[PDB]
RNA sequence: AAUAGGAGUAGCUUGGGGACAUUCGUAUUCAGAUGUCAGAGGUGAAAUUCUUAGAUUUUCUGGAGACGAACAACUGCGAAAGCAUUUGUCUAAAAUACUUCCAUUAAUCAAGAACGAAAGUUAAGGGAGUGAAGACGAUCAGAUACCGUCGUAAUCUUAACCAUAAACUAUGCCGACUAGGUGUUGGAUGAAGUGCUUCCUUCAGUACCUUAUGAGAAAUCAAAGUCUUUGGGUUCUGGGG
């Protein structure tokens, strides 16, 4: 936080790189080391464990999700259609 | 001019067309900076 | 050019000629009887003209051909729409224009799509030009509209629904309701289209044209 | 108006008279009971004041009793530390925030959001400065639900 | 300094009114600021219209009338003859 | 209007009602039976909810679905934590039943 | 990690004998641990159940496609991936379906799929940050780099 | 007795068309544009051309035996005009010459029902 | 001069003299058989206070009242 | 309890206010058909261009992107930018009404912040038409332009950004007082067309027309008036080219 001007998280990297790159690593990294709301318990401790998967450490429970985040927008979306239909 | 824009009475050239040159005149500026530093 | 020969255009039991006119189609060849090209082709016919009354040409129906023997199609209802013509006639400005339209299914499984509109009355008390409803009224009566429209069209046959639509009973049943929620003038369904109409039932088809 | 651009003046104006109806028979005890009563089951002095006025029959508290409502519920002791408005401005910027919460491109509930915010910390700087709300209190952006609820 | 009261149109209360586009040079042009007119038209005259009836079926049976909306931006008014340019005065009359 | 006719019968619940939270609780009340009404979450896991259900039947005791979360039932009871299932134990000012 | 997604481990009972058989399926995006997943003609149409695409109605997102009956999800594996459905035939047998190349084909009614979206999905989009992650993706693949 | 066909006219501007056909459209009678019968090369579009056109269309119908038509007015595309041809007037006045008997008479233009961008700068062509 | 001025009512709440538009009304209703006070512009529904049912109909512009019903105006 | 302010409550109040879902129509375009036979496109006038492997033209299916016309206005809403298919959902908004509540909460505001057309940037889609660049044919004294034909980047969506426009009621915002009439949109009050509809009165909006021994340099302006008869409150800006 109160140490880095512009790189914050992406820091570790800030030697290395391509600045775009930094940039582009910054964004999907904020979603990646999130702390997910759990639908099976509700808190906010849902943590990815492997790439596909997100895992709550309270519940002990395993959802299948995206690479970087929870749930894809296309997901949703479809999980939302056959609702509708 | 002044720093307001255009006011075309008589005039001259186009202030569009003016802006032009200087933006491009700006750059090429910058490009001799960018020669010396 | 090469030899063409004319066969007999039919209508069903509920137009009064029953004889709409001739079509010519090329003569037969190998593999490729010309039956196949009088089958499923399209006509636009003008209804007035089937019935004998003038009031009904600012309608058309769209017949479909079905069914052929030798050299008689009978042809069966495939669309409706109003005329260009009355219909820009019909629109006048200083009134409210509305447009329904749902999609449905008649009783026979004939799968449709219906088009109504309606325009708002000039009646006596309008006063002043501006004759416009509020937004709130040409929802409900839009609602309104599609609600009558569809049960009529569920209903019943495909025939009774086309005979429906020939003196706009539907238009007449719309307005005695949406009169309460204002006053509306000409109602009428604009177009007509199906979505799916029978592939099966030939024998049926033949029996509602007789 | 404070922020619209228009400018409605619809509002109460009373009668000249400040002094009780000559038909009412009811004393202040029978109108503090009436308040205890519509207070209790929940409702809040606006509410209230409606009622009596409605329900009742009875117009304006300070005519027909020597003291005025929400003094009248504090005296009681029944009133809430929170007044109505900034409750009711509370709910209803948590409200904006739950929605801006689920739907992140209402630019609009976000203007307003921002808007009733501002309402809500001219109102709190208000009661701060009055004796009404404590120093230590304010306003805090998505805590306020469980805070008054 | 300003010769237009309204700016040759009505943006009153609005910020953008949805540009058509004319039909004759084609520009794109705010549907209050354009030149709209209506034309009702009909197909041919007399000559014509006696010969169509004579050779048509039909006693009932009248032509077709042409429902266009025909839009001319300023220049194209001007061009074309459809417009006059009035007097500075008279720039309030209208028909 | 449903979740807020009901978040204001909770305050009411909160201010001047007699109530219990959580599963163990909530169970123990309705074993004694001296529950009057029970408001689970449909974010209560299923057998929790179920066992609930089970008992307020058996003691002749109502069950209302909430239609929030159960943390929301916990902000609407003013608590940072998580509710997922209260019953009543004394009326309050609530208008819980006809 | 040779498959871009996840193994979902999923229990039937077994229908000739007695006991408990396990099947490795590819985990769709949404899936989770105690989910119910079913599959067969007479299944009821959700997520990551497991139908004859004759069975699915029009514009639906599915993966795990077989070119044949019975060929066990040949089609569609690849990490958040998915096909259309974009037609069914009048007089069935046939139905058509969108690869996820956008390519249109024509397959019979009776081959399955599975509903949803593959799991892992966006993966492609995070760039490869050094050598040595590229490294790890190609000691888990096959002999093929550094690509001269 | 009377025979009927649909007589299409397209009208470009640039060029009057006249296309009869069968009531169905399939399977056409006479394609003869306008331009087919100017012999210099040039102006294409002339009333003379359509009226030599419909002279062409009639001795043609009457070689076939189609003793009637229906009519069925289109100008261009909607988008790229509104207005009917010059020479369509004199496309009609011919048939009306010709002695075909003559039925129901429509337009079917095909303007746009919305409002989708067209050629051109958005000053416009400055032609 | 506006000092004697009896047609000024007509204008908006506030005029020369402020005043209310609102008043009460003394209604009865058939079958209830009760007499009771209730107020032009009152904004719920009232019930008898004899039994149960409904007398007042609500409404933004004045009240909607009954009906059937009687109801004298007010004075004091 | 302010012809101040805030909050409430009420009415099948209102509306193209905002967001999400949904759905329809049409032209256009592509692919699949379909029937023709010589030209069709295009313009000051032509050619480049497309067409006998069947173009243009006719009718039908299926797909696709795009938009929402006519209706539609000296019309509505929006802080401004801006906002027009159908229905649903989540939302906000103002006026009217109030013998509802509070009790001066206010006004305008350096600093700071939010939103902010079109273009531009970056990434994923999508990429039909339109079409900066670019290519030819002309036009012409030449023409690298207007004009014609083709046509990438862009236009469209999602996700980030960017923070300027004649972003103009070229009129800072609030306040009072001044003068009439014609209209007009949203309510409330009364009376008469047949509960509804109309008309009358009245509010908040909103334009126009005429009048200013009012103003101004006049144009014009009911504000730009009530300012050498100069002080209702306040923010910002300018000092010949």
């Amino acid at each position: 936080s109160r140490r880095t001007k512009k790189v914050g998280l992406t820091g570790k990297y800030g030697t290395r790189y391509g600045s775009s790159l930094r940039k582009q690593i910054k964004k999907i990294e904020l979603m990646q080391h999130a702390k997910y709301l759990c639908t099976f318990c509700g808190k906010t401790a849902t943590k990815r464990t492997c790439v596909g998967i997100w895992k709550c450490k309270k519940c002990k429970r395993k959802v299948c999700g995206g690479a970087w985040s929870l749930t894809t927008p296309a997901a949703v979306a479809a999980k939302s259609t056959i609702i509708r239909l | 001019h002044g720093a307001s824009r255009y006011k075309k009475s008589r005039a001259k050239m186009r202030w569009k067309w003016k802006k032009k040159r200087t933006r491009r005149l700006q750059k090429k500026r910058r490009k001799m900076r960018q020669r010396s530093r | 050019f090469t030899k063409k020969e004319w066969y007999d255009l039919k209508a069903p039991k509920m137009f009064l000629v029953r004889n709409f006119g001739k079509t010519l189609v090329t003569k037969t060849i190998g593999k490729k009887l010309a039956t196949d090209s009088l089958k499923g082709r399209i006509y636009e016919v003008n209804l007035a003209d089937l019935n004998n009354d003038e009031d009904q040409a600012h309608k058309k129906i769209k017949l479909s051909c079905d069914h052929i023997i030798n050299r008689d199609c009978y042809t069966d209802f495939c669309g409706l729409s109003i005329t260009r013509d009355k219909l820009c006639s019909l629109i006048r400005k200083g009134y409210t224009l509305i447009e329904g339209h749902t999609d449905v299914k008649t009783l026979d499984n004939y799968h449709l799509r219906m088009f109504c509109i309606a325009f708002t009355k000039k009646r006596q008390n309008q006063t002043k030009s501006t004759c416009y409803a509020q937004t709130s009224q040409i929802k409900k009566i839009r609602k309104k509209m599609v609600d009558i429209m569809t049960a009529e069209a569920s209903k019943v046959l495909l025939k009774d629904l086309v005979k429906k639509f020939i003196p706009e009973s539907i238009g007449k049943e719309i307005e005695k309701q949406c009169k309460k929620i204002y006053p509306l003038q000409n109602v009428l369904i604009r177009k007509v289209k199906i979505l799916k109409r029978p592939k099966l039932d030939i024998s049926k088809l033949m029996e509602l044209h007789t | 108006r404070m922020y619209g651009k228009g400018k409605g003046i619809s509002s109460s104006t009373l009668p000249y008279k400040r002094k009780q109806p000559s038909w009412l028979k009811q004393k202040p005890s029978e109108i503090e009971d009436a308040i205890i009563k519509l207070a209790k089951k929940g409702q809040t002095p606006s509410q209230i004041g409606a009622t009596l006025r409605d329900n009742y029959g009875i117009p304006q508290v300070k005519s027909v009793t020597g003291n005025k409502i929400l003094r009248i519920l504090r005296a009681q002791g029944i009133a809430t530390t929170i007044p109505e408005d900034l409750y009711f401005l509370i709910k209803k910027a948590v409200s904006m925030r739950k929605h801006l919460e689920k739907n992140k491109k209402d630019k609009d509930c976000k203007f307003r959001l921002i808007l009733t915010e501002s309402k809500i910390h001219r109102i709190s700087r208000y009661y701060k400065r009055k004796k009404l709300l404590p120093s230590n209190w304010k306003y805090q952006s998505s805590t306020a639900s469980a805070l008054i609820a | 300094p300003k010769k237009r009261r309204n700016g040759g149109r009505s943006k009153h209360n609005r910020g953008h009114v949805n540009p058509l586009r004319c039909s004759n040079c084609g520009r794109c042009v705010p549907k209050d600021k354009a030149i709209k007119r209506f034309n009702i038209r009909n197909i041919v005259d007399t000559s014509a219209q006696r010969d169509i009836k004579e050779a048509s079926v039909y006693s009932t049976f009248q032509l077709p009338k042409l429902y266009i909306k025909q839009c001319y931006c300023v220049s194209c008014a001007i061009h074309s003859r459809f417009v006059r340019v009035r007097s500075r005065e008279q720039r309030r009359v209208r028909k | 209007s449903a979740g807020d006719n009901i978040n204001a019968k909770l305050q009411l619940v909160m201010k001047s009602g007699k109530y219990q939270f959580g599963r163990k609780s909530c169970l123990k009340a309705l074993r004694t039976g001296k529950g009057k009404l029970v408001i689970v979450s449909s974010n209560c896991p299923s057998i929790q909810r179920s066992v609930i259900e089970y008992y307020a039947m058996l003691s002749k005791c109502g069950v209302h679905d909430y239609h929030g979360d159960n943390n929301d039932l916990g902000t609407a009871c003013g608590k940072l934590f998580r509710i997922s299932c209260l019953v009543i134990t004394d009326v309050g000012d609530s208008d819980i039943i006809k | 990690p040779g498959r871009g997604a996840p193994l979902a481990k999923v229990i039937f009972k077994r229908t000739e004998k007695y006991g408990k058989k396990e099947e490795l399926i590819i985990a769709s995006e949404g899936m989770f641990t105690g989910q119910y997943i079913s599959c067969g003609t007479k299944a009821p149409l959700s997520v990551g159940n497991i139908l004859p695409i004759g069975k699915m109605p029009e514009g639906t997102l599915i993966c795990n496609l077989e070119h044949r009956t019975g060929n066990r999800g040949t089609l569609v594996k690849a990490s958040g991936c998915y096909a259309t459905v974009v037609g069914q035939s009048e007089d069935g047998k046939k139905t058509k379906v969108r690869l996820p190349s956008g390519a249109k084909k024509t397959i019979d009614a009776k081959a399955r799929a599975m509903v949803g979206v593959v799991g892992a999905g966006g993966r492609i989009d995070k760039p490869i940050l050094k050598a040595g992650v590229a490294h790890h993706k190609y000691r888990v693949k096959r002999n093929c780099w550094p690509k001269v | 007795e009377l025979v009927f066909g649909v007589a299409h006219i397209f009208a470009s501007f640039n060029d009057t068309f006249i296309h009869v056909t069968d009531l169905s459209g399939r399977e056409t009678l006479v394609r003869i544009t306008g331009g087919m019968k100017v012999k210099a090369d040039r102006d294409e579009s002339s009333p003379y051309a359509a009226m030599m056109a419909a002279q062409d269309v009639a001795a043609r119908l009457k070689e076939l035996g189609v003793t009637a038509i229906h009519i069925k007015l289109r100008a261009s595309g909607g988008t790229k005009s509104k207005t009917p041809g010059p020479g369509a007037q004199s496309a009609l006045r011919a048939l009306a010459r010709s002695g075909l008997k003559i039925g129901r008479i429509e337009d079917v233009t095909p303007i746009p029902t919305d409002s989708t961008r067209k050629k051109s700068g958005r000053r416009g062509r400055r032609l | 001069n506006p000092d004697p001025v009896e047609e000024s009512k007509k204008h908006k709440l506030k005029r020369l003299i402020p005043t209310p538009n609102s008043y009460f009304m003394d209604v009865k209703c058939p079958g209830c058989l009760q007499i009771t006070t209730l107020f032009s512009h009152a904004q719920n529904v009232v019930l008898c206070g004899s039994c149960n049912i409904m007398l007042c109909q609500p409404t933004g512009g004045k009240c909607k009242l009954t009906e059937g019903c009687s109801f004298r105006k007010k004075i004091e």
